[PDB]
């Protein structure tokens, strides 16, 4: 059927790859889901504020 | 309601009237280890209040010529407090941190410190100057504990990487005309659920003056910088005897 | 056997070819993946993070490398003096190379999108002042004075509690994408120039430093994207890794 | 029956707070129409870098803008997209006359930090999990193809490392070997994420020994055993002298990548493998330099 | 023919590649498979079977090889003396090599799970005694005395009808798996140490031997698993098989 | 259709293999069922006892 | 109700008051040959009680220096009893066994014997010491019948395999402070439904002192070890004249 053993196993992203062997890590890199989360690095702030506001109230 | 703040953990409370919000490392609050993420089969100790509190470890003096300092973390807090103990008696350790760096001056002083959290902060040597010698940074430099260590080539963070980019890391600045303290809240970050608090340092705390301290003569010239950190969601497992290193 | 006819390209090893291959370890099952903080999905997540722009990329004394990170601004004695100036091109040699964005660009042949450059003032609380940051689109020669610079996109920055101000360098281009701009001919892809003038003057009371610095930080706007990746040029080693 | 502070005690919450969510970013953000805004109280352009967050000022609030439907893709900037490109990571010599690797066999310690291009790319992140496709391009030093049979054997840490061309370990009864003629197209193989950790670690700030940590041992600082994948051994398949000088170039291409904790890009030249040392006297700036901040 | 383009890896013979191949005997039908006792399905079935642990891996006289299988314990004259000590690492050189588990490990690069070590006392029925078996996790240096050893995982064994007691060496590790531990650097993967101290003393009446032996037997717990197999190192022949 | 002539014929385990010839012994080794029986070698005792109990009553 | 036991087969009954449970080889009771497992088309003989019984074949003396002994099985029981006969007259033989090794001492004695069942126990020679000579173990050594044979290099079971691992085989120990006998019940084990009881030995019985016999002087020093085995589900086919070997 196919072993579920690739590096992106259980990942939150959905990949569609092609493979010819029992082991899924052999499969192609394939096309995948395009999600992002800039705020994790750009706005890791505890209390969000808006651009419209004055950052320091 | 954004420049003033109070942090309370354990039996310690920090007050600040000029802070500039709180940064939460990689946007994630410190959590305990999941049942499916863990491997250590023994039930761990979660001392809670006895170790999750504010240890005010060190003070440096900022001078018109200071280069900058760093503190490796897991380690910095060993030997000091009940946290220290649980870190020596146990093999495995896990915990997030609330780092609060403070430094004040007058409205007539000026300067700006960069305060960052660099995960897996590996230190490098100048390689004997020329680059032919394969030297290695000493225990006294890679794991300075409290007291931290002073940078010798801040431009490259003594590790061949531009400080100009150090901001892709949970950071905060201490601009004297704006604030008087930084507050970062880092979650536990490693490729393992637990690791030895002793020989592995999850990240380093960097405090570098990017815009030099300066003030007309006559104004108090002793401008300290004090580090105060607090572990969060501390967990320990693998109990044996006490170990120093 | 089933009739087949091999086409050109046979046996070739194409670096970027994404196909399959016999797996070395049958039934191997990797170490479960724990949950780890700060996972990245797309490099664009990084291009939006502000990093220090070395506007003052002049010093090289190795004992003065740290002063590239910020440029000075001090009490002027006149009207509309020029503070600093720089190419608003990201993948080009210059200040933009000290940035994270700059570096990631070196990996992609072309890009598109608006850029933002926040300027934080680090002077004393007592110092006042109004600067005029001006982005002059392509074809516009480096302005000779403020009165000329202001004819392009600009913003009058006022010093106050809000230390910094951001100058957005809108994506204003004839083309949909821009290959890296580089002097000869490829200056076709130049983004333009940024200049900082004194809107009024740096004012200070008796007792405060007569000179302070500004730190520039830059990144890309939400509409920023890059395509066709290559290798960086900015760097290449010399000695072989021991 | 309980003590309250125990009923509350949020000690033991395995789930991470978050604060941020992942949204779909197939194309670049579109630009909606903007108009003049002359009002007190709302100041987008004003920010506070001290907070530690990147300015959130939109083009729209900085100038009157038109409407633009941005359909530019972001697919090429994904990790698989960025990292899944074969690159040189290892090189091996099997010369006839010399002191490097005669006897007809070689043991290459599997360490991808020996080649600057590839190294810098990955050192962009602290942790990285992924599968890979290794390709082996062999030939003589002139790039000439020769009718020679080699044997590549992956030797996991613990397995017996071959001591000679005719060593017994070449029976490869459980290790995975590959037999190839230099005339056959380069051998290529799929490799899983094999590590006891959850992700390979480019930087390990600490030691592995747990002992004294004297001067003579500072050699181990930064050495993380969860990356020591073992060695790659190769040998001309025979009993006698190979007859031709050989070279094997090892190309690795990552796939099914997961990366975490981005860090500053390498600024200086590289000097050694698994060791961020830099030339103390030759610390060059990150970029180019001008003559003055007021001129180009 | 049908258009095809051969990719790299073509013609390569990969030991562990599992594919098909032309069968030599068409229509061949194998001898029916009878029912046979003790069939194995997974090597893990074997790793849970206890085998003798050579804790006393000291003698080599070839006439004394048999005394490696058991260590002695005899009437002490003091308080808390040290009986025996050993590395709790399975795939490492030492006592664990005499075990079946030890041997199967040599075939797999990494492992995970708790280990069990049952100690059977073979002294006379009249002999009494309480031993303290202690497993000291990683980082813990070989205990200098009982009072120190006991600070880790342990168990006070009392001699009675139930000859043996088992010491479980719980999987206490920072990593999910462990590669084989081996002195230099790889001591990172060490499991810890096991030490046996005298909780009280070996007591005997007039007429019974003043010294008896304990035989150690070890195996893996139910949660034990191994991954990524390689070849054993423990052994490799010298002369070629005649 | 395919000859039923592999070594694991009639076995109690279920294998999913790939094959291109009439004879099933040519087929790949394939992914298979993961069952075990430790007690056959660990507890081949006639009268089971539990851990909780004292092995010799 | 676990240390005392009684085994009754045929017209023989063994009693024991210090046994330590019963091991059933590979967890399988001896069975007769299935109709689809067999090939011999002739209807076999199943003497039942005349051959399925307890033959007490031998006694060895355990001494403070004994090395250990073994008995090859199918064979051991030939020439002795009706079983012997059916094994000589018939070509094909099939049967499981109930092996009961006994050895008692006082509460003041001490020692421990390992009692294992090693299937297909092939014996090997020391190869002339140096290892250059391709010697072979003699009929007197590979098929000693009753009386068994004494091991010369028990550490390797005279066959180059560690005795330390011999426990992956149906075994039981005779620790004198605990019990006074072992009881293994092996099923028929071969790659064939039937085979010649004469020239093929399905398994060997090993009895090795791992923890040496010892006792203060004055206590009876003659400590015997007696073997008692009983065939189970014996089946014979292929009747011809009687054959010795
Ligand atoms: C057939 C066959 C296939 C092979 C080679 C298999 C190689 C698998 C390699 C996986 C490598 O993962 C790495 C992770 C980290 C590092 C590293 N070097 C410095 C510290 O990090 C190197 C490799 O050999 N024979």
């Amino acid at each position: 059927h196919e072993n579920s053993n690739s590096a992106t196993e259980g990942s939150t992203i959905n990949y569609t790859t092609i493979n010819y062997y029992k082991d899924s890590y052999a499969a192609t890199a394939g096309k995948q889901s395009l999600k992002q989360d800039p705020d994790k690095f750009a706005n890791p702030v505890k209390d969000i504020f808006t651009e419209m506001a004055a950052p320091l109230k | 309601s954004d420049r003033v703040a109070q942090l309370t953990i354990g039996n310690s409370t920090i007050t600040t009237q000029e802070a500039a919000n709180i940064i939460v490392g990689y946007g994630e609050w410190p959590s305990y280890c999941s049942d499916d993420d863990a491997t250590a089969v023994d039930k761990p100790t979660r001392p809670d209040v006895s170790v999750n509190r504010f240890y005010t470890l060190d003070t440096k003096l900022w001078e018109k010529s200071s280069k900058g300092w760093y503190w490796k973390f897991p380690d910095v807090l060993t030997e000091t407090g009940v946290f220290g103990q649980n870190a020596q008696f146990h093999y495995l350790y896990r915990s997030g941190f609330c780092i609060h760096v403070q430094c004040n001056a007058s409205k007539f002083h000026q300067g700006a410190l960069l305060v960052a959290i660099l995960p897996e902060y590996v230190i490098g040597t100048v390689a004997g100057g020329t680059g032919t010698e394969d030297s290695h940074p000493p225990y006294k430099q890679t794991q300075p504990g409290a007291d931290g260590f002073e940078l010798q080539h801040p431009y490259v963070l003594d590790a061949g990487i531009p400080i100009s980019q150090l901001t892709v890391c949970p950071h905060q600045w201490i601009n004297l005309r704006t604030n008087n303290c930084a507050t970062i809240i880092v979650p536990y970050m490693n490729t393992l659920p637990f690791d030895s608090a002793l020989n592995h340092c999850n990240f380093g705390l960097l405090v570098v003056p990017i815009s030099p301290l300066d003030f007309d003569q006559g104004a108090t010239p002793v401008i300290p910088i004090t580090i105060t950190l607090a572990p969060m969601c501390s967990e320990f497992a693998g109990l044996r005897q006490a170990v120093t290193q | 056997g089933f009739p087949t006819e091999p086409k050109p390209g046979t046996n070739q090893f194409l670096t970027t070819d994404d196909g399959v291959s016999a797996p070395i370890l049958p039934n191997f099952h990797p170490t479960p993946c724990i949950h780890i903080p700060g996972e990245v999905r797309n490099l664009l997540e990084l291009c939006q993070v502000e990093t220090i722009l070395e506007v003052n990329n002049v010093p090289t004394n190795a004992t003065s490398l740290m002063e590239r990170l910020r440029f000075p601004v001090s009490a002027q004695a006149g009207k509309g003096e020029l503070c600093a100036v720089f190419r608003a091109d990201p993948g080009r040699d210059g200040p933009w190379q000290s940035t994270m964005l700059g570096q990631l660009c070196g990996y992609y042949t072309q890009w598109s999108g608006s850029l933002e450059v926040t300027f934080m003032f680090t002077g004393s609380f007592m110092a006042t002042g109004k600067m005029l940051i001006a982005y002059t689109p392509p074809g516009g020669p480096l302005p000779k004075d403020r009165a000329t610079a202001m004819l392009g996109t600009h913003v009058i920055w006022d010093f106050g509690l809000q230390s910094s101000v951001t100058l957005v360098i809108p994506w204003i281009s004839n083309t949909h994408y821009r290959a890296h701009a580089r002097d000869g001919v490829f200056d076709y892809y130049t983004t333009g120039l940024v200049s900082i003038w004194y809107q009024t003057n740096y004012v200070v009371p008796i007792g405060a430093p007569n000179t302070a610095y500004i730190i520039a930080l830059a990144a890309a706007q939400k509409n920023f994207t890059m395509k066709l990746c290559k290798d960086t040029s900015h760097i290449l080693q010399t000695a072989s890794i021991q | 029956d309980r003590v309250a502070d125990v009923i509350e005690s949020s000690i033991g919450d395995s789930v991470s707070r978050a604060l941020t969510q992942a949204l779909p970013a197939p194309t670049g953000q579109n630009t909606q129409v903007s108009s003049h805004r002359l009002d007190t109280g709302e100041v987008p352009a004003l920010q506070a870098a001290e907070i530690g967050a990147s300015s959130n000022t939109s083009d729209e609030s900085m100038i009157e803008t038109r409407c633009v439907l941005n359909s530019h893709s972001t697919a090429e900037t994904t990790l698989d997209s960025f990292f899944s490109r074969a690159g040189l990571v290892g090189e091996i010599d099997l010369p006839l006359e010399g002191t490097t690797n005669p006897n007809g066999y070689a043991n290459w310690d599997i360490d991808i930090t020996g080649y600057a291009q590839m190294r810098r790319k990955v050192e962009l992140f602290t942790y990285m999990r992924f599968d890979a496709e290794f390709t082996f391009v062999a030939c003589t030093p002139t790039g000439q193809v020769v009718p020679q049979l080699l044997q590549y054997m992956f030797v996991p840490p613990g397995a017996p490392k071959p001591e000679s061309r005719e060593s017994l370990a070449w029976q490869t009864a459980t290790n995975p070997s590959v037999f190839v003629k230099l005339t056959d197209p380069p051998a290529q193989v799929s490799v899983p994420f094999m590590s006891p950790a959850s992700a390979y670690q480019w930087f390990y700030d600490g030691y592995p020994t747990f002992g004294e940590h004297k001067q003579e041992k500072d050699l181990e600082y930064g050495a993380c055993p969860n990356n020591m994948m073992g060695t790659f051994s190769v040998r001309n398949v025979g009993s006698s002298k190979s007859k031709y000088p050989l070279v094997v170039r090892i190309y690795m291409r990552m796939k099914h990548v997961r990366a975490w904790i981005p860090r500053p890009m390498r600024n200086q030249n590289y000097l050694f493998k698994a060791n961020p040392n830099y030339a103390g006297n030759s610390i060059k700036p990150t970029g180019t330099s001008r003559t003055a901040i007021t001129t180009l």
